[PDB]
RNA sequence: CCUGUCAAACUCCAAACUUACAGACGCCGUUUGACGCGGGGAUUCCGGUGCGCGGGGUA
RNA sequence: AGUGCAAGAGCAAAAGAUAGCUUGACAGUGUUCUUCCCAACGAGGAACGCUGACGCGAAAGCGUGGUCUAGCGAACCAAUU
RNA sequence: UUAGGCGGCCACAGCGGUGGGGUUGCCUCCCGUACCCAUCCCGAACACGGAAGAUAAGCCCACCAGCGUUCCGGGGAGUACUGGAGUGCGCGAGCCUCUGGGAAACCCGGUUCGCCGCCACC
């Protein structure tokens, strides 16, 4: 279904799984890749994928913004190219739909999303000099899989 | 102690000093306390109230200030403990003060312990205490019958420092004649 | 200083563990007064459902009942190290317990003002070994 | 509310802070009002006996006499003129 | 001491903000009064801040306004020099105005109407729609800023 | 140890704010009698909109 | 932890545990709050007294059932004291 | 207060730690079971009687901040949030200005290793 049921922070925080049953487990793969193995203070550059609108992403995106993401990266650095990244969002708010007609409509689970304050950081890479313009790329193609538009922030890297 | 969370007894509670629950069946009748204490060689009596800051006392007598009236024994016995009552009792009496309700504190409610001691001289000084007679030791305990016949079964004086050999429950009764006599400084 | 630091048995509980009585006839032989029984918490498949009930017996002995205990019973047990407590008590064994401790234990058991004993104050394993090694047997 | 007994949306006004958690002292258990006198309500978490309706936690009533210990304290719910049976565990002077 | 004016009608305002207006002695747009500095008056102007125009008027221009709008308690009569003389405890209305001014006594303590009626604006106001540093002329001004208002209130 | 996130039915914290009582100012009442009390007569118990805060619902 | 059962809350020389004793889960009659915020409305409920009789305790005191908020039913008629 | 008793507030008082202190004085530990009394077994405790010994416990006194707590400074921050106003902006979600209020986390540095009341007492 469309983004646009969801992309609003406009219903009350729904995380309580002590009272919430059946939630669909994330498609979001995974959330640290690269060398995790290695520090992100072994990098001299740092580059961020902001978010610049208060908005819900759900699970289905993230993975799809981030395996877009990474999936760039491993083509460009290889499988394993010296780089790490980061998605520090997890997807913690739960999805109802009510599919009577509005009689006891309080609608059944059918997912998850993130709610991403305007101004925060959904992905967080870190590389070497050297490969900036991939990750910047990488990030390109992330945001072009979520609802707002986003800023590629570029942090420890004043090698430019 | 170990967080913000942590729940720190009330000082006098860490201390084992004061039991708040009887504290307060206590503090209900609205009378004063006649507060009723021992060590290990004396015995205290105070009559206590209740006051904006804490306890206020109002009369007291402790065991040792007993031998300000001739008193030439051990201070943390029966005829010791009745006795160190009675003066309290007589003091409490001068301060105005007509009836209290026995506080014992973390003692036992044993039948003919001193605190009861402590208790029966109060009475006897003329203050009105909710009180049970045959949970009070039997007249003659209290002179100090219990301890002389002990010293019978001598071969050994029962007191180092050299008052009697078979002590004398009669020095019990002429301190206690000398308190109920009117003149005697209180 | 040593005096009031000097360790001292303060009790000897010699107690069997059923489970289900008779066995008390000879602990007050052995010991010299009266058993008592001893219930227990919880159920158990183990037949041993009834929570209050008999299923064994104990003894606390203090003072020369405990030491003429000892006098006959120390003589039966290899005491090994492994077998010490951190605060410097040991049990053999039919159970036979010694508990050890300093002068002014009086203070943690006694109802008003009672406090715990200070860790300086407690006893050590060592000091343990070393009092009751002193006294007709050997250590580790 | 889904239910309308006394303790209805209590949860908060009716528990103790985690510090303030155990027997409460017995100085104000015993505290003496004279009448008149402008006593604040409000429930001690720790004291079972001798409360009042909820609702009237917050009430700054005026003492009018007692029942056996308990105090009778004037109080207006709204524009209704009440009066509430609490004892001092629950009462406080008012300054 | 400060001088209110009402700038803005009593129709959607808050009932407790209309009371206050009221409480102040003023019921009518254009009305103003003249309210002491205490923490008690703060309070009260604050909440009317966004349907009033207030500030500090200068010793002239309150001068100006009481010789042309202040009233008896009751009647027609102007208040003038001597009106000010033979009904106040001062000998003219600079006398007055001081007094009011350095907060010592107030047009009622004088037998005068707690409200100055004034008249609209001539040329007309920067707008109710806005505060003074948007160019609005809502809430606190300048002594140059009250004394134009009100002179333009004449 | 280090490192990444959350809560209508979590809280070591914590507003703005609402609220009891009192005093002060203001306003009001003592020929326009307020506050309050007793009595006669109702109508009314399909509401709607804006704004703020909401709960449900893709809307 | 436990405290009979939802959930939330209360409780540690206890409101929990063990032991012992006891029948206040008593009769009568009220005050007050609640039911029904404000603001009228019954049954029911609770809090807090008093009179009478008791239980326990050294005593202050506690006991108007269960730590607190659910566990309830008019008139007419019948049986019952 | 050269060591006590009863408290109030109930961690600023907690947790942990160092130093000091007692011949007929105080509190203790301590000594001891004929008695009042006591252990479902133990004078351990409780209760009673008492001074050979001790300052090692407790306790009292002086002190340390590592943890927990209280308060304060500076920074975070007039940020977050927010009562009142707007023909201010924005497709919208939402934001902004004016007015009145104003956190929390964390960091750095200070504070806090109890305060006070009545009674008794070289
Ligand atoms: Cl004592
Ligand atoms: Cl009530
Ligand atoms: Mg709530
Ligand atoms: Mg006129
Ligand atoms: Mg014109
Ligand atoms: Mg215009
Ligand atoms: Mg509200
Ligand atoms: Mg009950
Ligand atoms: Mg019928
Ligand atoms: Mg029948
Ligand atoms: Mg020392
Ligand atoms: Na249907
Ligand atoms: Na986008
Ligand atoms: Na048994
Ligand atoms: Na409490
Ligand atoms: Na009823
Ligand atoms: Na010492």
């Amino acid at each position: 279904k469309p983004a646009s049921m969801y992309r609003d922070i406009d219903k009350p925080a729904y995380t309580r799984r002590e009272y919430i049953t059946g939630i669909p487990g994330s498609k979001i793969a995974q959330h640290k890749m690269g060398r995790k193995q290695k520090d992100a203070d072994d990098y001299p550059v740092q580059i961020s994928l902001i978010v610049e609108e208060t908005v819900q992403l759900r699970h289905g995106s993230l993975e799809a913004s981030r395996l877009s993401a990474n999936r760039h990266l491993i083509k460009e650095l290889g499988e394993e190219g010296d780089y790490k990244m980061t998605l520090r969002k997890f997807p913690h708010q739960v999805l109802r739909e009510n599919k009577d007609g509005m009689r006891a409509a309080f609608g059944k689970i059918v997912g998850t999303a993130a709610r991403v304050q305007a101004g925060e950081q959904l992905f967080t890479a870190y590389c070497n000099v050297e490969d900036a313009e991939h990750v910047k790329e990488a990030f390109r193609r992330a945001y072009n899989k979520i609802t707002p538009s986003c800023r590629i922030d570029s942090s420890p890297a004043g090698n430019a | 102690a170990t967080g913000p969370r942590y729940k720190v007894p009330m000082r006098r509670r860490r201390e084992a000093r004061t039991d708040y629950h009887q504290r307060l069946r206590l503090l209900k009748s609205g009378k004063p306390r006649l507060v009723a204490r021992k060590s290990n060689k004396h015995v205290r009596a105070q009559l206590v109230t209740l006051g904006p800051n804490g306890d206020d006392t109002l009369a007291s007598a402790h065991s040792s200030d007993l031998a300000e009236y001739g008193w030439e024994a051990p201070t943390g016995n029966m005829p010791s403990a009745y006795l160190t009552g009675l003066l309290a009792g007589l003091r409490a009496q001068e301060a105005g003060v007509e009836e209290a309700v026995l506080d014992i504190g973390l003692n036992s409610p044993t039948p003919g312990s001193k605190v009861f001691a402590i208790q029966e001289g109060a009475i006897d000084a003329g203050l009105d205490i909710p009180h049970n007679d045959d949970v009070l030791a039997d007249w003659q305990r209290t002179r100090g019958a219990h301890i002389a016949e002990y010293d019978e079964q001598l071969e050994e004086p029962l007191y180092s420092g050299d008052f009697d050999a078979a002590d004398l429950p009669e020095h019990f009764d002429e301190l206690r004649e000398t308190l109920l006599d009117g003149d005697i400084e209180l | 200083f040593h005096e009031m630091r000097e360790p001292r048995i303060e009790k000897v509980v010699v107690h069997m563990g059923i489970g289900h009585a008779n066995a008390e006839d000879i602990l007050g032989e052995i010991t010299g007064q009266m058993p008592v029984r001893t219930k227990a918490k919880r159920t158990v498949g183990e037949f041993d459902i009834r929570e209050g009930d008999p299923i064994g017996a104990k003894v606390t002995l203090r003072d020369e009942m405990a030491e003429e205990f000892l006098q006959t019973a120390l003589p039966l047990a290899e005491l090994a190290t492994s077998q010490f407590d951190d605060t410097g008590n040991f049990s053999f064994g039919l159970d036979v317990t010694v508990n050890l401790v300093r002068p002014g234990y009086r203070v943690a058991k006694r109802d008003k003002a009672s406090r715990s004993i200070p860790t300086k104050h407690r006893l050590n394993p060592a000091d343990a070994v070393a009092f009751i090694e002193s006294t007709y047997d050997v250590e580790v | 509310p889904s239910s309308n007994g006394p303790l209805e949306g209590t949860r908060g006004k009716l528990k103790n802070k985690p510090r303030d958690r155990g027997t409460s002292p017995p100085q104000r258990a015993v505290e003496e009002f004279d009448d008149g006198e402008k006593v604040h309500l409000k429930i001690d978490p720790s004291v079972p006996n001798g409360r009042f309706h909820p609702r009237f936690d917050g009430q700054t009533g005026t003492v009018e006499g007692k029942q056996g210990d308990a105090y009778k304290v004037d109080i207006v719910d709204g524009g209704k003129e009440k009066t509430i049976i609490v004892t001092a565990a629950h009462l406080r002077r008012q300054e | 001491m400060h001088a209110l004016v009402q700038l803005r009608g009593e129709v959607n305002m808050h009932t407790d903000i209309q009371d206050t207006l009221e409480m102040l002695n003023i019921h009518h747009v254009n009305h103003c009064t003249l309210v002491p500095e205490t923490d008690a008056y703060r309070g009260m102007v604050a909440k009317v801040n966004d349907f009033v125009a207030f500030g500090e008027p200068s010793q002239e221009t309150l001068e100006t306004v009481l010789a042309t709008r202040a009233e008896p308690l009751e009647g027609d009569a102007d208040v003038d020099d001597e009106w000010v003389a033979e009904h106040t405890d001062y000998d003219d209305i600079s006398g007055l105005a001081f007094a009011l001014l350095s907060e010592e006594t107030t047009l009622r303590e004088q037998g005068l109407s707690p409200t100055l009626r004034l008249h609209p604006p001539r040329g007309g106001h920067d707008g109710v729609k806005h505060p003074v540093k948007e160019g609005g002329q809502l809430g606190k001004h300048d002594t140059e800023g009250i004394d134009d208002l009100l002179e333009a209130m004449r």
